[PDB]
C-alpha cells in the first residue's frame, strides 16, 4: 500500500512497540529482539515484506528462547514458526508494499504462533474469534459458508488433538 | 483464570499497546485514552483476559467515526470497518500476573473485508504454526496447516472471484406516502385511491421518469457480462451464480406492489406504455433465461476439485469431472465462442493446477530417476486433460452436427495448455535424462 518499505528503524521501532507487547509487559522489547530488528537480517526482511510483491508476510516471532530471564528473540522471518516456548509477534505487514509513518495495524497485521501447540493455539484463536469475526461478517451480508465449515471443522480437530484430557463442566443458569 | 483486570489495567494496556495495534504506534492515543477511560473496555478484557473462556482481548479500535473509536467486545466481526486488534491469549486466559502485554499476543483484525480480512490473516499467520508444528519442532497439524491454507485461498478466490455488486430503485415519495396510508387500515392502493394524481400529467411525469430511471437501473445489470476466457473459469462460475443472485433480488425489487401499481396508475391514468416500454427495456428476462441456458454447465463444476485439491488425484478425478460437467452441454447450449473462451479459461487453470502439483512434486529435490518419473505422471495427467479436451471436442463437434446450419464452429480454437505443460515436463524428463546418462557415463568410462 506504500513504497516506503519499513527498513531497520521502522521494523526497529515496531519491534520496541509490538515485542514489547507480546514479549513483554509493553514499553520496551528484549534486547535481542530489538537487536535483531536493528541488524540486516530484519532490515531486508522487512524491506521485503514492505517492497517485495512476493514477500508480504513478516512473522518477527519473538521467540522467548530459554538458556540466556527467557530471551524474547525477535526472528523476523516470513512465516510463524512452530510456536511452543515463543513468545512470537507475528506483525506480518498487511499490504505488501507497508509504509514507515502509516498506523501500524493498517500496515502490519499482527498475528502470532502461541506458546501452546498447533491444535491448542488453532482452537483457541478459532473458537475465541474466528468463527465471530466471519460469523458476523456473514450474517450482516457461498464460498463464506464452505469456509465457515472448514473452520469449524479445523476448530473442531484442533479442540480434539489441542487436549488429551479434556474434562469440561456443564453449567445450568 | 483469576487475573481479574480492572480499569486501570485495561487503561494502562492501551495507553501502551492500543496505538501500537491500533494506530502509528507510541502512547496513548484519543482512541486509546477513550478505551482507557472506558467501562466496557474493562469488562471485555475481563472477559477474554481474566476468564478463560474468551482469549481474543478484541480492542476494536476501528479507525472509523482518523479519530478511532474502541468498540471491544467480546464477539468478533470481520467487517471491512472494524480494524480491532484482538489480543489472543496464547493460554486460554490471558493472566497480567506475568508480563501484562504479553499475556496475550495481538492479532490486529484490520478494515479489510470478510474474504479479504479472512485470506489475509490466514495468509499471513494460520498455515505458517500449524504447518511449521506439523514438520519442525501428527495427523491433525498437517492438515490443519491444509485446511488453514484452504480457507485462506477461498477466501482469496471469494475476493478474486466476479461477484455482481448490488443496483437498487429509487422510488417516488408520493407512492409510499399513500402506500403508508393504506396501511393504516388493511389496504393497498389501486387507481382510483389516488383521487386524481393519475390525471396530474406532471406527477403522470415525474413517475413516468421514475420508471425510466429504474429501466435504467435495470439496463445497468443487463448489458453486465464478461467474455468466458476473462481470468478463470472459477471467476466465470462464480460470476453467472452471483448473476443470478443479484438478477432475482433485483427481480423481486422491481416485482414489488408498488412499482407494479404505479405501472397500473399510470396506463389506468392513460399513460398506455408503461409497461409496454417498461417491460420490453428490461432484459432481466432474457438474462435470467440465458442463465437459466447456461444453467447446468455453470453447475457441478470441478472448480475446487481441481484449485483447492491440487494433488495428483484429484487433478485427474478433478478433470474427469470438469469434462462430466462438460457433458453437460448437450444440456446447456454453450456457444461456440462461449464455450471456446470457457475452454480456453479452464486450460489456463488447467496450467495452474498443473503448476501448483508440479510445485508438490519436486523432480528437483528428487533423484534424476525419480524427476523423469515425476515429469512422466504429470505429463500423464496432461495427457489426460487432452483427452478430456479430445472427448470435449468431440461433443462440441456432436453439438456441430446439431445445430450446423447455426452453431457449427467446433473448431477446437481452444489452446490445449496441458500440451504445453507436458512438453515443459518432457523438457525436465530430458535433464534428468541427460543427467542419468552422465551418470551412467561415470558408472561406465
Amino acid at each position: 500500500a506504500v513504497q516506503n518499505v519499513a527498513d531497520v528503524s521502522v521494523l526497529q521501532k515496531h519491534l520496541r512497540k509490538l515485542v514489547p507487547l507480546l514479549l513483554e509487559d509493553g514499553g520496551e522489547a528484549p534486547a535481542a529482539l530489538e537487536a535483531a530488528l536493528e541488524e540486516k537480517s530484519a532490515l531486508e526482511q522487512m524491506r521485503k515484506f514492505l517492497s517485495d510483491p512476493q514477500v508480504h508476510t513478516v512473522l518477527v516471532e519473538r521467540s522467548t528462547l530459554k538458556e540466556d530471564k527467557e530471551f524474547i528473540s525477535y526472528n523476523i522471518n516470513i512465516d510463524i514458526h512452530y510456536g511452543v516456548k515463543s513468545n512470537s509477534l507475528a506483525f506480518i505487514k498487511r499490504t505488501p508494499v507497508i509504509d514507515a509513518d502509516k498506523p501500524v495495524s493498517s500496515q502490519l497485521r499482527v498475528l502470532t504462533l502461541s506458546e501452546d501447540s498447533p491444535y491448542e493455539t488453532l482452537h483457541s484463536f478459532i473458537s475465541n474469534a474466528v468463527a465471530p469475526f466471519f460469523k458476523s461478517y456473514i450474517r450482516e451480508s457461498k464460498m463464506a459458508p464452505s469456509v465457515e465449515k472448514k473452520i469449524a471443522e479445523l476448530e473442531m480437530g484442533l479442540l480434539h488433538l489441542q487436549q488429551n484430557i479434556e474434562i469440561p463442566e456443564i453449567s445450568l443458569p | 483464570v483469576q487475573n481479574v483486570a480492572d480499569v486501570s489495567v485495561l487503561q494502562k494496556h492501551l495507553r501502551k499497546l492500543v496505538p501500537l495495534l491500533l494506530e502509528d504506534g507510541g502512547e496513548a492515543p484519543a482512541a486509546l485514552e477513550a478505551a482507557l477511560e472506558e467501562k466496557s473496555a474493562l469488562e471485555q478484557m475481563r472477559k477474554f483476559l481474566s476468564d478463560p473462556q474468551v482469549h481474543t482481548v478484541l480492542v476494536e479500535r476501528s479507525t472509523l467515526k482518523e479519530f478511532i473509536s474502541y468498540n471491544i467486545n467480546i464477539d468478533i466481526h470481520y467487517g471491512v470497518k472494524s480494524n480491532s486488534l484482538a489480543f489472543i491469549k496464547r493460554t486460554p486466559v490471558i493472566d497480567a500476573d506475568k508480563p501484562v502485554s504479553s499475556q496475550l499476543r495481538v492479532l490486529t483484525l484490520s478494515e479489510d473485508s470478510p474474504y479479504e480480512t479472512l485470506h489475509s490473516f490466514i495468509s499471513n499467520a494460520v498455515a505458517p504454526f500449524f504447518k511449521s508444528y506439523i514438520r519442525e519442532s501428527d495427523k491433525m497439524a498437517p492438515s490443519v496447516e491444509k485446511k488453514i491454507a484452504e480457507l485462506e485461498m477461498g477466501l482469496l478466490h471469494l475476493q478474486q472471484n466476479i461477484e455482481i455488486p448490488e443496483i437498487s430503485l429509487p422510488i417516488h415519495p408520493m407512492i409510499t406516502n399513500v402506500a403508508k396510508q393504506c396501511y393504516e387500515r388493511g389496504e393497498k392502493p389501486k387507481v382510483t385511491d389516488f383521487g386524481d394524481k393519475v390525471e396530474d400529467p406532471t406527477f403522470l411525469n415525474q413517475l413516468q421518469s421514475g420508471v425510466n430511471r429504474w429501466i435504467r437501473e435495470i439496463q445497468k445489470v443487463t448489458k453486465l457480462d464478461r467474455d468466458p476466457a476473462s481470468g478463470t473459469a472459477l471467476q466465470e462460475i462464480s460470476f453467472w451464480l452471483n448473476l443470478e443472485r443479484a438478477l432475482y433480488r433485483i427481480q423481486e425489487k422491481r416485482e414489488s406492489p408498488e412499482v407494479l401499481l404505479t405501472l397500473d396508475i399510470l396506463k389506468h391514468g392513460k399513460r398506455f406504455h408503461a409497461t409496454v416500454s417498461f417491460d420490453t427495456d428490461t432484459g432481466l428476462k432474457q438474462a435470467l433465461e440465458t442463465v437459466n441456458d447456461y444453467n447446468p454447465l455453470m453447475k457441478d463444476f470441478p472448480l475446487n476439485d481441481l484449485l483447492s485439491a491440487t494433488e495428483l488425484d484429484k487433478i485427474r478425478q478433478a478433470l474427469v469431472a470438469i469434462f462430466t460437467h462438460l457433458r453437460k452441454i448437450r444440456n446447456t447450449k454453450y456457444p461456440i465462442q462461449r464455450a471456446l473462451r470457457l475452454v480456453e479459461a479452464i486450460s489456463r487453470d488447467l496450467s495452474s493446477q498443473l503448476l501448483k502439483v508440479l510445485g508438490t512434486r519436486k523432480l528437483m529435490h528428487v533423484a534424476y530417476e525419480e524427476f523423469e518419473k515425476v515429469m512422466v505422471a504429470c505429463f500423464e495427467v496432461f495427457q489426460t486433460w487432452d483427452d478430456e479436451y479430445e472427448k470435449l471436442q468431440v461433443l462440441l463437434r456432436d453439438i456441430v452436427k446439431r445445430k450446423r446450419e447455426e452453431n457449427l464452429k467446433m473448431v477446437w480454437r481452444i489452446n490445449p495448455a496441458h500440451r504445453k505443460l507436458q512438453a515443459r515436463l518432457d523438457q525436465m524428463r530430458k535433464f534428468r535424462r541427460q543427467h542419468e546418462q552422465l551418470r551412467a557415463v561415470i558408472v561406465r568410462v
